[PDB]
């Protein structure tokens, strides 16, 4: 159940105070420097039991993209990007694989399949974070 | 060429479905007994008595019956094999008795059961439903 | 028999209230915005028995092209492409994984092999949703 | 030993009535529409035996071009490209994966490897319908 | 180089193909005694009596006679592995008794039988068909 | 379907749970005896008498009671397949006996270590947590 | 360096190739007797009496000589391991006994026969071809 | 040893009657419109006994233009790609798959390793076949 | 821990005398001749124990980018690429393989993945070398 | 979670760490006595002795005590799992006696030596390092 | 660490290296005896006899003394498992009574000679070689 | 060390009468036409013993570039591309390949992976030969 799955991330992810837009392709927006978007992604799946029953593999990617002080909290040199996107994605991992069980029973494992930082040159300079997390979903 | 994955096995008794299930297993058998003698080319043979076995095996479950069965218990069971639509073969076996039943569980795995089953003074009757 | 086949697609996909066009090259159009189509896909294969049998492995994709309030038929937010694309992709599921026996027998084995949400920038926002459904058919 | 499959070939596809050429670069031609083409593409090999023999992994590739009625039979909506391709091909698959042996023992196993439907945009509407048929060939 | 997978094995007596079966399997064996003495280098040898058994596996049937073969059973069995075309050998086995039959199946697949017999009385005789 | 990745043993009368387990396992058996007479077609079975075993396995702890336990020991261990959550079942063995341990390393890997047990003059007894 | 597909096993006494063959094998072997006293440090052996034995794979055949082989026969083998080209070495043996034959096939493959054989009386005698 | 193998095959190729010209950069000619070139190619190596000895894996691609009654030799319809190719081919395939053992020897196994036959769209219409042998060698 | 790592990175890799800089975009400069940057990259997971743990594979990469006499150290030919780029590689590579435990630690395993020298033609040669270490860190 | 890329192995006596060392292993084993009588559902069970065994496995040596040691040879081991560093737990078995060596090698790898030790008189004592 | 890939054994009577080898293996073993009283926690051993056996593999050999060991043969034979070099270890083995022999091949593959040994009176030496 | 088995390249492969350069970009010269130059490449790695060591995969790429009489120096067509490049290359081969102890022991394995020809069209014509060499050395 995608809806309910992502309605978890929705929960989970808008606490950082700026807003999260997912699958907008007319939007680009530089404004919203704090971005955050959450994917469902894919579902590959096998037989579950004798008599019915499926399960999936599935995948959820997590992407943040930052400028300035955003990335300046606390901490020293976030402007490098490495420190700054892994300040932010470690908290954002403890989110999303949170102790809670709503949001880790619907998603089963939750290991974070991978990361990554990138960087794109603007004026104020923009970063991006992919924090990919594998959940496997029972088929309701 | 029946599809296999509608295989239902029921204790007759309780009339219950054991449970979500891997896979399901028979077997029949019937001893030999050999004897040639001085200048004979081949062995003759006759079979003389028999035994059927078998087991299956569920994810692990305190919500269904599958908790239920233990060793030593007699129980009636019926399988079938392509399920029970009209006109589907049931194995049916009376009086079996449950041996040996064991558990097992690892850090990436779902909780499983497997159950050994004899039979005792009988033999498995095949039969087709209605 | 994949005429056969798309046939139970077409009688258990033609439900939603819009048409569904498979393999019109010429076609294009953004007036059905509600947009389905069905696809048997591939086939590849083995023997079966001795004597005589074929099996095949076969692919089914189903694609939904949207915009607007076709997303927003109940529940809140489902211009959000993942919500929106979810919320057609299950009930889909539904409908060709369906209890029917006829539907299934052909099929074989009905599971999920995988799902999407794509973005396109129309003026009307339109989003592909791919749920591909790997079912093994006899060769007749 | 290509010729003679494809022979076989040749005179198994020869049936459907209009030509069948195989290789023609300078050939694209639109008047014939229902088209069809036969080829033996490629053989792996490995060792038959201890003193000699050999033995090739072989795939054939049957391709089908059409329009209008070529599609239109017998039953209604062979236009859609689905039905209309699997309309002509199963009988084609029928055809080269026939009982009589001569055909069937230069080729041993006639599996089907893959299926496609294709659609390219002319006037007259054009399809294209993939038969892989993989058969081991002793080599002569 | 037969070909294999036009393999046809038949009970002679009722005149029925088995089934859709995925494989066959026969065997011939005989006994063998050594003996050597004080001073010998080698170890003479000869054969006494002679066996056969074998098995075949076919998918689970309820409508055609796969399903009537039983443990116990005493059957005539013809097999020929190249088909029934004129000019191909069969090996046809009298009095073949079948001591064991075997079902099985998981949730991925298709339910098999297994069946297990021996020869008794008799050996195994190649013959060349019609 | 329990998960599986939240099973907690723990040894009952010291109060521990063992440590960062990476598997676990039980079983219960009954031996049989079968007779049968001349003239009679089936064997007839009884159970006589039962017995349990299990083994766990966990990486090699200095900073646990992973450490302590011995084997000849005496233990009452209490097995949470589904962990401790209100209403899942446990499994719960008494005077456990520890027959053997061993530990075992490799250059690309953790050291681990292996405990097997049997039960003496007790069966293990399911029970529902609170 | 021999090639090994080149490898030629022929019945001597009929003088025929025995077929298509997927592979051959050989082997010696002579049984140990060891002896040790109180006192003594290592243990001394001797080796007393020699057998050998061996078996070949090839596709079934009902055009060759391959067919005609039979458990208990006797037959006379001369097997060379690189060929015939003149001063290839062959290994002969008289009086091989067969003892064993055993047919199978599958679905998706060709039908095999595979002869296993023991030696009576004789030790294989190695030799240079002219 | 290549240049031996190579000359080897020099001699088994130069037989059809038309030079073979092997990695000539700036020749690419038409007036030699039966072509010929054989290629050893790579060779991949594992360890021979202890105390000494390598092997290779080896391929030698084989490859043959032709146009026109270069085809036509004897039987009808050479001009089909494929019959053509195939005409040439089998021939060839025996020339260097002979029974010599000089030939045979220093390749090991000869087994046909891929066959293909190609369009290109000249006037006289040319086309390419390719014949790879897999040789095994002793590394000298 | 990213940043960690690449803080014990950040003081391990500041010895050479020269800034390192990671993720600027905007920066490409070539006044700061000798360059040195330092990635952590990505991490794949999987769990541990029973009850709760996680670890991952994870790689660490190093660049260093270089002109002149800083290859010029001590032994003669360093302009040679590959002697330059090994000799800076080499004490780069005990820099970051250090006995130190405290690197060692939150590291595990530190084994060099990967090699390389690269080649770039400026009026000062400059010369890129990649020294890929794989560490696997156990997820806080 | 001792990293195991660590562990040292040194002989007590000679004060010598063995060498290159691919794996080590050790384990501890009490023998059980089982009984029971007419009328009783379980089985009682009792320990009675103990015995350790365990084995290493190193890369050939010639410039390292790795060579010395021999078949029958009474050695003092002491092993740290997890290194020499304070406050790491070793194993100490005393009076360990080698009962064999294994030397092997393959064209494409390097030499190895396996040595098996058991224990005599004594059992493997934890203790906590300085 | 040895490289293994330069290995040579020799036969130290007829001074000839055996031929192109795959593999070759050694190993030392020592019985043992136990004995535990009543009343006593472990159990002591000792080491009685001692053997030793090994293995070596070469492709089949026509012109070399590969070809001349045979079963029951008694030779001498020095292995150098790191080479002649000076300074490296050599194992002899003196009065090694060659078992065993087995020849095999395949269409596929190089035919292979398998030679085993065991030591008749004496235990493998080891030296250092000048 | 790349720089010590690249140095006892060097002294191996500096015997042909022609200077060899490694890794210069700038440099593309046609007068030095017999060319020769020796890549170590990279190393990917693996953990030895219990208590430390380290051993790589490693990859010695040798290339030759050439044109004329350094072809012919003995035997006739060695323009022939194929004769010319294996001529040259099989005793490029033994060099590095070659008994000296030293020479093989950084280098443990010297098996060659890979073996090619390849033609550029200059005045002169100019081939390429490539001599893959596998070495796998023992990290320091």
């Amino acid at each position: 159940m995608s809806e309910a799955i992502i309605a978890a991330a929705r929960g989970r992810l808008i606490s950082p105070p700026f807003s999260d837009a997912t699958g907008d392709v007319y939007r680009t927006p530089e404004a919203a420097l704090p971005a955050i978007i959450v994917e469902l992604d894919y579902t590959d799946a096998e037989r579950i039991s004798m008599g019915g029953g499926f399960i999936a593999s599935a995948e959820l990617r997590v992407e943040i993209l930052a400028k300035r002080d955003d990335w300046s909290l606390l901490t020293p040199t976030p402007a490098n990007t490495a420190e700054g996107m892994a300040r932010l994605a470690a908290l954002v991992r403890t989110a999303i694989l949170a102790p809670p069980s709503d949001l880790s029973g619907l998603a089963w494992s939750i290991a974070p399949a991978g990361y990554e930082f990138e960087t794109e040159r603007g004026e104020t300079p923009l970063a991006r974070a992919t924090q990919s997390f594998a959940l496997q979903i029972l088929q309701p | 060429m029946l599809k296999g994955k509608d295989g239902v096995v029921k204790n007759a008794s309780t009339g219950d479905s054991i449970g979500h299930l891997q896979s399901w297993a028979l077997d029949t058998q019937r001893d030999e007994v050999s004897g040639w003698g001085m200048g004979d080319d081949a062995e003759r043979a006759f079979t003389t008595v028999g035994r059927a076995s078998g087991n299956f095996e569920v994810y692990l479950d305190p919500a269904d019956p599958s908790d239920d069965l233990e060793p030593g218990d007699l129980v009636d069971l019926e399988l079938y094999p392509g399920g029970e639509s009209t006109g589907s073969g049931y194995r049916s076996v009376a009086g079996a008795l449950i041996l040996s039943t064991a558990e097992s569980a690892s850090k990436d795995g779902i909780p499983m059961l497997t159950v050994n089953w004899r039979t005792s003074g009988a033999l498995p009757q095949k039969a087709t439903v209605s």
